[PDB]
RNA sequence: AAUAAAUAGUCAAUUAAAGCAAUACGUGGUGAAGUGAAACAUCUCAGUAGCCACAGGAAAAGAAAACGAAUGUGAUUCCGUGUGUAGUGGCGAGCGAAAGCGGAACAGGCCAAACUUAUCAUUAGAUAGGGGUUGUAGGGCUUGCAAUGUGGACUUGAAAA
RNA sequence: CCUGAGUAGCUCGGAAAACGUUAUUUUGAGUGAAUCUGCCCAGACCAUUGGGUAAGCCUAAAUACUAAUUAGUGACCGAUA
RNA sequence: UGUCAGAGCACAUUAAUGUGUGAUGGCGUGCGUUUUGAAGUAUGAGCCGGCGAGUUAUGAUAGCAAGCGUUAGUUAACCAGGAGAUGGGGAGCUGUAGCGAAAGCGAGUUUUAAAAGAGCGUUUGUUUGUUAUUAUAGACCCGAAACGGGUUGAGCUAGUC
RNA sequence: AGGGGUGAAAUUCCAAUCGAAAUCCGUGAUAGCUGGUUCUCGUCGAAAUAGCUUUAAGGCUAGCGUGAGAUCACAAAUAAG
RNA sequence: UUCUCGCAGUCAGACAGUGGGGGAUAAGCUUCAUUGUCAAGAGGGGAAGAGCCCAGAUCAUUAAAUAAGGUCCCCAAAAUA
RNA sequence: GGACUGUUUAACUAAAACACAACUCUAUGCCAAACCGUAAGGUGAUGUAUAUGGGGUGACACCUGCCCAGUGCUGGAAGGUUAAAGAAGGAGGUUAGCGCAAGCGAAGCUUUUAACUGAAGCCCCAGUGAACGGCGGCCGUAACUAUAACGGUCCUAAGGUAGCGAAAUUCCUAGUCGGGUAAAUUCCGUCCCGCUUGAAUGGUGUAACCAUCUCUUGACUGUCUCGGCUAUAGACUCGGUGAAAUCCAGGUACGGGUGAAGACACCCGUUAGGCGCAACGGGACGGAAAGACCCCGUGAAGCUUUACUGUAGCUUAAUAUUG
RNA sequence: CUACCCUUGGUUGUGUGCUGUUCUAAUUGGUAACUGUUAUCCAGUUUCAAGACAGUGUUAGGUGGGCAGUUUGACUGGGGCGGUCGCCUCCUAAAAGGUAACGGAGGCGUACAAAGGUACCUUCAGUACGGUUGGAAAUCGUAUGUAGAGUGUAAUGGUGUAAGGGUGCUUGACUGUGAGACAUACAGGUCGAACAGGUGAGAAAUCAGGUCAUAGUGAUCCGGUGGUCCAGUAUGGAAUGG
């Protein structure tokens, strides 16, 4: 900018202990989304019609909801959340945690 | 210009609490002082160190 | 051209902008500050409008 | 010839590139600078330019002591993507992935050894052969049944288009 | 019985690797293992586990370019170009 | 050194208070450059005519417009094709929930004993055409003594033979 | 025969030019510094300030206008108190 | 002229008055705070003047009333006590 | 002033510069010493200390005073220190295993910086003045004044010796003095308060010599007093011939002012028929050289060094050659 | 009688380099000779002088302006030289504030377990007077004295029952914060309501987030220490990290 020391050289820098190695990543639902999702029994083969998820990959997948539906479906992913698996189950569905 | 930097630390579990002065000169005596303690989340006898 | 690597290493952005950074003249020399000045730049925040547009069409 | 002999050397005969050029490449070797950091030495441009040698019309690189962290793939080369990612750097300027994917094209073979045969005053420890190219381990060794072939990295003859 | 030894690793400096020397490959000097229950790799190192079998050689294939020849072309200039 | 008047003089048109010259009167310190400020004795120009210096590649930002459309779309490289649009190819990118450096959690996250407080949150779209700006590539362009590598040079001339 | 040569040596000379020739290539070196930048019209309208900057003929931001949009007025301004 | 966004621009100002500092309270001098002007703004008067007073130019206009200022003539108009 | 015969900065300048025979010093015993390069190879040298390289001065006469404090150079091996390097040793990481717990811990491998040793070198002990250099003050003191022979005095490692002294050397200062000189700040001998002279960056002189400098004079004359004349060539006119820098456009007077602060162009007065030639220059801030003066540029180039970082090179140790 | 171990002197035995050496067969040679070749080189051989050295290679020292690259700040009422470069108080400085010089002045890189907080109580400087040592000024007594001491201190402002004197409990000179404001380009810096925990003071009241306030320090790396609900390059750790 002219001499002045730069912006970021007088900031201080951000450590992190996670260095040569990639973020954790899954696939997730979100539930006021789904609502015009019209299938049951919901799996990774299923979500590919849709071109959510690619099908040359493998990758855990991940729930999340907050509000209320009344459409019984059957979630298989790897990580729920237990206010929307309450939520869920209050719906006549099913949802299993996947390993 | 002074180096007057002493360390008061807790005991029960060896912290680092506070940077403080105490003049050498009038007296090379160690301080007791009774303050806060994290691991201990009360008030504790705090010694000095360098 | 492409991003700059000191910026990126001290810019961090989330939703909508509002750059992430925290408050220097802590890590060096604690008794030339006292406690209160300490835990007041201990904090994270974003620089002010005038900076925000210094920032924004360098990025 | 020294040095007996043999050598070196000398003479004689046969075969090779020997050289030149397309400012274009490719390979290998050698090897500066200024530019920037509004300074500069670390650095950057940069193994840049340039110089030399080589052969080619294409070359090099090429077959896991490969990757890599998944019941993952199974020569290599090149194009986008991954991606400006993870990162690297007086953490300054700057520098830039590795897999995977979408792709063009997609052939794997040949040696020495143990083992053995004939030839080297057959002390050769070499010559020419059978064999053999290894981790879904295999080969040499003793010992059987089979298999009557396919493709080339491939010979010229004959015709045709 | 065999599986490529002054060989690999290692020390003193390096180079190539996103790479400023860090796993990985290599050397100017020195060094000196392994025999298949081997040995190497899995960005120090060990155990465990998984993957791999070098230290000999070859290989057209896609890809860079038209000095030069042929046929055709240009919302290429038209003799201070 | 011309303007406006203005008799006079010579006249006859893109039919028009027609044109050409101007005795005289009134007025009247050039054109750029950059400078606090240039009428200047600051500079550039002898004149004429020709030529004569803000584009493009990729990238980002802001604006305008349109297409599309809220599990949207665009396709990249590429393949069939007058080397065409296009069709196919969904590889990837944006938004779709975020918090942070993270184990992870989640309409909450982190800081904290806090369910205290505070921060960030609490979807508000994508692709192109275009304009301008910005980033690197020579990036409006002219300009130096510069630096490095290579090359000719003892017949001028110095010394020697 | 120039990261040199030559020199009874004075910065002497090295094709009229030498405190280190000329030529080609990098190369269109750089230039915070001089120079200029080429058709027209419509609207608003400056500053020549403060700080920082190896900062002083340079650059950044705050102010000093504009382009568009929104804020409808307890806001800013014009006067009285 | 309040908030966002695009977008420059300058950081060399100059002068008269007003309160000043330096200076020697000398300077068309310098260093500030106020008004005004030029730069970016033509006009009249001050004889000729960047700065003063009167003033803010859309075009035509051989029309008028005016601002400062002026009325023997040059050069436009006045005299009376 | 320098000894000269001489070398010279082509194309600004020749000496008080260099040069020289000579003098002085150091180093050098053969693969000499040194130098070129990188190396072969090569000069020195097809040389051998009466010789060579390098350093300094520069006939000849006479001398060269002190100091090794600091730097350098050499010698020195006692002591302190001293890298690379060789390797005493230990913890740690893992666990075959001892283990329900806590923990413990074999062997292999792996990070460690060492114990000890470890050269050159540095510190240090002496010398080295024809090596880099330096070589002081203050106060008081004489029966003439005056003067300062002297005495006391501190620091340094040590206080200018001979000589020459207002010179090529003195700012004050144009200092005298005696001069030549009618009248001498530069000309001469002398006086000695010598800032910051002074002995190998040699010194004091020295006969001759000098495109060297200065001083006085003999004669000499147009240099001058003091100006003028003569003849060619141009310049002048006529014929043939055919060139430049520069140049915004211009039909281009002055006084007083004015003003970007020095007017041919402006304001008030004044002056001038138009056009050539012989002319020389006051102006037109005349032409030519983006000044060669100074300053700025984080401009360039170069040089020096007790600036920085390296490096050519020399050289020491370990190590392979290497028994 | 005997099982274990300390100081010193020897001490059979080896590992080693080091000091001095003997020899050549490694090696050097511009010792001399023969042949190639009827050749100053060179090739082979012999001889001689040396001989584990020299030279050479590497590593690491010492020395090394011969050489390479660079550096040599700014403001300057011509330049260089000179002074300053940061922080804070007063006047300049136009009765808020803001606001120049190479202006006039001044201080700063602090102090402190007390000069801190709290509760208790106490209130001048001075002058005159009266007194052995005993001064113009020692301490007390009596007053007067209204700001003329002190509130670490260079200065400013405030400060008279105070912010000072002494007494007492101690150590909030806490932890997490933090609305709201302060003035500004930024970095920043200033006060601070109010809450949670858990304290000290004093019966409580409430106060205590350093002093009466305004000066009394430099980010960002980089490297380092303790601890950490953290990660751990196939798994575990370690290592390496946040």
């Amino acid at each position: 900018e002219g001499g002045q020391t730069p912006l970021y050289r007088r900031l201080p820098k951000f450590g992190n202990a996670r260095k040569g190695f990639l973020k954790q990543e899954w696939v997730v639902l979100n539930l006021n989304k789904i609502a015009k999702l019209k299938l049951d029994k919901i799996n990774r083969a299923s979500l590919i019609e849709k071109q959510v998820i690619s099908a040359k990959s493998q990758l855990p997948i991940k729930l999340i909801g907050h509000t209320k539906l009344e459409k019984p479906l059957h979630f298989e992913v790897h990580k729920v959340s237990k206010q929307a698996l309450k939520a869920v189950e209050n719906a006549n569905g099913s949802v299993k945690l996947l390993e | 210009a002074v180096k007057r930097s002493t360390r008061l630390g807790c005991n029960d579990c060896r912290e680092i609490n506070y940077l403080t002065f105490k003049n050498v000169k009038k007296n090379p005596e160690k301080l007791a002082l009774n303050k806060f303690c994290s691991r201990c989340r009360k008030v504790v006898v705090h010694k000095e160190v360098k | 051209m492409k991003v700059k690597s000191a910026a990126k290493k001290r810019f961090k952005l989330t939703k909508s902008g509002q750059i992430k950074r925290k408050h220097a003249y802590t890590s060096h020399l604690a008794p030339h500050k006292t406690t209160k000045q300490k835990r007041h730049l201990r904090k994270q925040g974003t620089v002010s409008a005038s900076d925000f547009k210094r920032i924004g069409n360098l990025i």
